[PDB]
């Protein structure tokens, strides 16, 4: 019938134009757009719905030539186009259940699968119109806000981190350009940006302290598109660390030509001094410094000592590791261990069997951590004898063999990742208690006396780029700078607050 | 017998002019503030942190923002100061 | 007047509060005198000097609806300056003239892109500093992106500085360059687009170094993209020296050279079927190219693959040579080792059975060499496979509705594996259901007799499933299944009378819920409907109750 309608249209503009009179054609086409096609939408309604269930990219073209005509009646196919695009993305999230909240690639992979498909489809039959583009932009914010997986995980900040996590495993070690672009996209819909730029910022600290990154042009390629995206002082901020590798570079260089004159190392040294303030790392919990690490220790200690003189060293032993050569075995191996494993390894060379509540005094670890790492050593085939006891006995388990002489027994722990991701969370917590602190005080240090709702407005749109704010936090803030007399209520004329210097 | 062919280590460098204290208030940079210690608790001294600058100086968060109120320069160095950490 | 002022002086207040709220404050009044501009104009340039970062987000912002409510001559020294400091020795000075610039010239104009692209001329001709050169391309490409038909007088000198940057010894800045050209292309002259693509010929003709052929085949590949029907003229002189570079052995250089040919196949069809034989040829042969396995080389299988799916994709007056020789290759190679090749190949064939929508009869020659090939994918371990297969059943009945009569016996075991295992997924259980609906509905009643006590317990087991897709989907096998199992139109000699009880069962539990989703709701009613009406004489006292 759309075929046959546009067909009569065709030949009733070919009889008015061939044997009518001029002044008839407006009448003529209005009258004849009234009888075929107004008549008709509400079955041009569940034909549009039919159409979008079965994917029918030409009908659909012409159906939105057709209704294109009538006044105001385009409205209704721009909200079923947007409710389909909402069930569409929420059933395509829910198929992928359990393992979409630990498998970022399949999350963003799945919302780009549906933005993609619908996106051409708005451009390649809805002619690119700017409600249909609405529409689909205000469903893929919907759905990418709010769906499955963050219901399961209870908050709406699961989805800036999976999608820090797929970024960060693309840039880890020509078509990587292409799904930069697509999660830049993806990254517009996202309201709480600030969980996405810490978890980015604490991975690409992680990628270049330990060195492993496909390639530099990447990173400065992605630089480039958060400089797009985010503002300046992210940037700004995310450029201290690369300053800061550099520094490390020229100094290591510099004290390799230093080592040069003097009694040569027993090891290969490397080191990576950072700035305190640029770098998310804690403090390193206590750990006794192996006799066999001294000099370097000492060497590297007296020689920052002698460049720089308000300057103290903080070692972060767990950020450090190494390569072990090993030859009381079956056979030569090489093994890739961080410093509580080679502490917790080179502590016995010809001793067989030790008890942890000893092996504890001795390298002086706390006792979580020297449980994970001696389950860790466990599960690795180089030590012996599922529950660990002060007074258990562990001895080392000689003829062990491996199938290559180059091993990396430096596993990630189970419960590390969970502890960041809780830590991370509270940490933006309190961060977004603090800016919404610091706005209100800008606000009233320029308007000397403001009403509440003003204020809340000022505060909304001024914080509105990084996240949404909640009211009870704004009140709270409110209510605890009153107390550190920072504002203060004025007698009478009741919800109004004045600036106090 | 274990050797040790290669060591990556990971340093970090702080200033020296004060002794893992602060400055404005000469108490232990990891405990409370004086007036945080001295006042009961509330609500106030749940949010007791440490906080940076650009120039690498650490001070209790309340010990700067009360400095902060008359003076637009960091103590120690005299560059305008610059909240960078928490 | 004195709001304008009073704004000016807190702008320099010595405490960030007062400037990030001044300079707020003069962006909103902006967003909704003479000389007071030329002190709002420098207070704005000398603000991105400040020791704040937010100050300096703020004079970026700013920047823009500045330019649209000031005098052009104003709007002329805000370009020179951002470009002079744009060649500073600060870091932080370079990096924020870029972003101001780039802001500047997305919201907009003849006379400052003619400033601006002189400028750009110097930087990207000097070859001293490299990062200089990166953001002077990128600024240049985000310049053509938008209002380039502007600039006519200066494409020759665009190409002069834009033409020797293929060789720089960074990547980066070739890949600039080819973006840079790429728009260049979109608008231009026909001169320019001449003397370009000869000097392009002309650079591979000649052989200097083995790395700037790649950047040479991934040009006239992304010129091909951007233009299209404007090269369509030199394909006559283009084909031959991409045929000639693929036989280099180097795995790098086919990859390029076959994503040239999909990039001529694809987006210039109409001067292309000459040379659609030799492509054809070209990909079949290095389809299968393995040197270290026998029965970083994957990326020409993958290419090979890509290019034949855009081949059949396009040209539909070639089916006859397709099923001769196309198909054959595809269905012996759905045995790949790699996932991704394997999923371009199915791909590609499902592509063929799309277009083949007398062929036909071809397609039901090669149906018993597709059966015999998927029986084996189909007991893999790997989910993607699986789906693979059933999407290609489901497409291969589609086309034809009696593909598989005498193919049921080894396709059924496949789709029953599928179906009741623990490491197989919503999505895959979801699709084998509808390979089934589908095979179901497309097949004459008989043939399923032999398997309905193999094919009733896994589907009951998915009614049943807590999922509520698969559940539906198992109620629409259902219904399929009790109009197979008793037609009515036809006469048959089934026994249909163990598998009432179970097919009434597994319905009624769903019938009376009245906490599931709709369409459970809806698929439920429609079940229970279409078995009353064909079983209605076996059922008990439950009928009344139903
Ligand atoms: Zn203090
Ligand atoms: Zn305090
Ligand atoms: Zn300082």
């Amino acid at each position: 019938y759309m075929k046959k309608a546009e067909a009569r249209l065709l030949e009733e503009q070919r009889r008015v134009q061939v044997y009518l009179h001029e002044s008839t054609q407006d009448e003529l086409a209005r009258k004849c757009e009234q009888v075929l096609i107004e008549k008709h939408l509400e079955i041009f309604h569940t034909e549009f719905q039919n159409l979008l269930d079965a994917d029918k990219n030409e009908d659909l073209g012409r159906m939105y030539n057709l209704v294109s005509r009538i006044q105001d009646g385009l409205g209704e196919l721009k909200k079923l186009l947007e409710t389909h695009i909402h069930n569409q993305g929420l059933a395509a999230i829910e198929k992928c259940g359990e393992a979409a909240l630990n498998d970022p690639k399949m999350y963003v992979q799945t919302v780009l699968d549906v933005h993609k498909k619908y996106n051409a489809l708005v451009m390649s039959a809805f002619n690119n119109d700017a409600g249909f583009v609405a529409a689909l932009d205000k469903a893929c914010g919907r759905f990418i806000n709010n769906n499955a997986v963050t219901k399961m995980a209870q908050s709406s900040s699961k989805s800036p981190e999976l999608l820090a996590r797929y970024c960060d495993s693309l840039l880890k070690k020509a078509e990587l350009e292409d799904t930069l672009n697509q999660v830049m996209v993806v990254f517009k819909y996202i309201e709480d940006k600030d969980v996405f730029q810490k978890f980015y910022a604490k991975m690409l600290a992680k990628r270049l302290v330990h060195q492993n990154s496909a390639s530099d042009d990447a990173e400065a390629s992605m630089i480039s598109k958060l400089k797009q995206a985010c503002g300046f002082e992210y940037t700004s901020k995310l450029q201290r660390m690369f300053q800061d590798i550099g520094v490390s570079k020229d100094l290591n260089e510099q004290f390799k030509k230093h080592l040069t004159n003097s009694e040569p190392l027993d090891l290969d040294f490397s080191i990576q001094v950072l700035s305190s303030g640029s770098w998310p790392f804690q403090q390193s919990c206590t750990f006794a410094l192996p006799s066999e690490l001294e000099r370097s220790y000492q060497r590297f200690t007296a020689f920052y000592a002698s460049r720089h003189s308000g300057r103290k060293l903080t070692w972060l032993y767990q950020l450090s590791k190494g390569e072990l050569v090993t030859n009381c075995f079956k056979n030569r191996y090489t093994l890739q261990a961080s410093t509580f494993q080679m502490a917790i390894l080179l502590q016995y060379n010809t001793e067989d069997a030790y008890t942890v509540q000893q092996l504890t005094d001795s390298t002086q670890i706390k006792m979580d951590i020297l449980a994970q790492v001696l389950q860790i050593l466990l599960k690795s085939k180089l030590l012996v004898l599922v529950e660990l006891k002060p007074d258990t006995l562990i001895k080392l388990y000689l003829g062990y063999k491996n199938k290559k002489l180059r091993v990396n027994i430096n596993v990630p722990m189970k419960t590390e990742q969970k502890q960041e991701q809780e830590t991370t969370h509270k940490n933006i917590e309190e961060d977004r208690k603090l800016l919404i602190q610091a706005a209100i005080v800008r606000i009233m240090k320029m308007r000397k006396v403001l009403k509440h709702q003003q204020l809340l407005g000022e505060v909304l749109t001024q914080l509105s780029s990084r996240f949404k704010p909640r009211v009870p936090v704004i009140k709270k803030c409110i209510d605890i700078l009153i107390e550190k007399e920072y504002l203060e209520r004025v007698d009478g004329e009741k919800d109004t607050y004045s600036y106090l210097a | 017998r274990f050797e040790v062919k290669k060591w990556n280590a990971v340093a970090l460098w702080a200033w020296d002019i004060v002794v893992d204290n602060c400055a404005i208030c000469r108490n232990h940079i990891m405990d409370l503030c004086i007036e945080c210690q001295a006042n009961q608790a509330s609500a106030t001294s749940e949010e007791c942190t440490v906080a940076w600058g650009v120039c690498n100086h650490a001070f209790h968060f309340h010990c700067i923002s009360r400095w902060l109120k008359t003076r637009q320069v960091c103590p120690l160095d005299n560059r305008e100061w610059e909240f960078q950490k928490y | 007047s004195y709001h304008i002022s009073n704004l000016l002086e807190k702008m320099t207040s010595s405490d960030k509060d007062f400037r990030f709220m001044a300079t707020n404050d003069l962006m909103t009044e902006l967003q909704k005198d003479d000389d007071s501009e030329r002190k709002v104009v420098k207070m704005i340039l000398k603000l991105l000097e400040d020791k704040n970062g937010e100050v300096q987000n703020l004079a970026v912002k700013c920047l823009g609806p500045l330019v649209s409510k000031v005098k052009e001559y104003q709007v002329e020294t805000i370009v020179d300056t951002l470009c002079t400091n744009m060649l500073s020795d600060k870091e932080q000075l370079r990096d924020i003239s870029s972003i101001g610039l780039k802001t500047v010239i997305g919201e907009l104009a003849a006379n400052v892109c003619k400033k601006i692209t002189g400028r750009l001329t110097s930087a990207i001709a000097k070859q001293e500093d490299v990062s200089v050169q990166l953001e002077a391309l990128d600024i240049m490409a985000d310049m053509l992106s938008r209002q380039g038909g502007l600039l006519v007088n200066f494409h020759p000198s665009i190409l002069t500085c834009l033409l020797p940057q293929l060789t720089s010894p960074r990547l980066a800045v070739r890949k600039r360059t080819i973006i840079a050209l790429g728009h260049l292309v979109m608008s231009c002259g026909n001169i320019v687009f001449v003397d370009l693509i000869e000097h392009l010929l002309s650079e591979l003709s000649k052989n200097d170094s083995m790395s700037t052929t790649r950047t040479y085949i991934q040009c006239i590949a992304a010129i091909s993209r951007q233009a299209g029907h404007r090269i369509g003229e030199y394909l006559e002189k283009i084909i031959p020296l991409v045929v000639k570079f693929c036989n280099v052995d180097d795995d790098e250089l086919r990859e390029y050279c076959i994503q040239a040919f999909e990039s001529f196949v694809r987006r210039c069809p109409k001067e292309v079927y000459p040379h659609v034989s030799t492509i054809i040829n070209i990909c079949l042969k290095y389809l299968t190219y393995d040197p270290n396995y026998n029965y970083m080389s994957w990326k020409v299988r993958r290419a090979a693959a890509k290019c034949l799916d855009a081949v059949v994709s396009t040209r539909h007056e070639m089916l006859p040579e397709f099923y001769k020789t196309v198909s054959p290759a595809l269905i012996s190679r759905f045995k790949e080792r790699e996932e991704n090749v394997k999923a371009d190949v199915f791909h590609a064939y499902l592509s063929l059975l799309k277009q083949t929508r007398t062929p036909l009869t071809m397609l039901q020659s090669q149906v018993p060499n597709i059966v015999k090939a998927l029986h084996k994918q189909m007991k893999e371990k790997s989910v993607k496979t699986r789906q693979c297969c059933f999407n290609m059943l489901t497409e291969l009945v589609n086309v034809l509705p009696g593909a598989l009569t005498q193919h049921i016996p080894v396709l059924v075991p496949g789709i029953i594996f599928s179906l009741n295992d623990k490491s197989s997924s919503s999505n895959l259980k979801i699709d084998a259901l509808s390979c089934l609906y589908v095979i179901l509905c497309n097949h004459s009643p008989q043939v399923f007799h032999p398997h309905v006590q193999a094919l009733v317990p896994p589907v009951v087991a998915c009614v049943g499933d807590p999922f509520y897709k698969i559940t539906s989907e198992a109620l629409l096998v259902t219904q399929q299944l009790v109009k197979v199992i008793r037609p009515l139109d036809q006469p048959s000699s089934f026994d249909a009378t163990p598998y009432i009880k179970d097919l009434f069962t597994c319905t009624i539990k769903r019938l009376k819920a009245a906490d599931i989703d709709q369409e459970v709701k809806e698929r439920a009613i429609s079940c229970m409907g279409q078995i009353i009406c064909n079983l209605g004489d076996n059922l008990g006292s439950d009928l009344p109750n139903t």
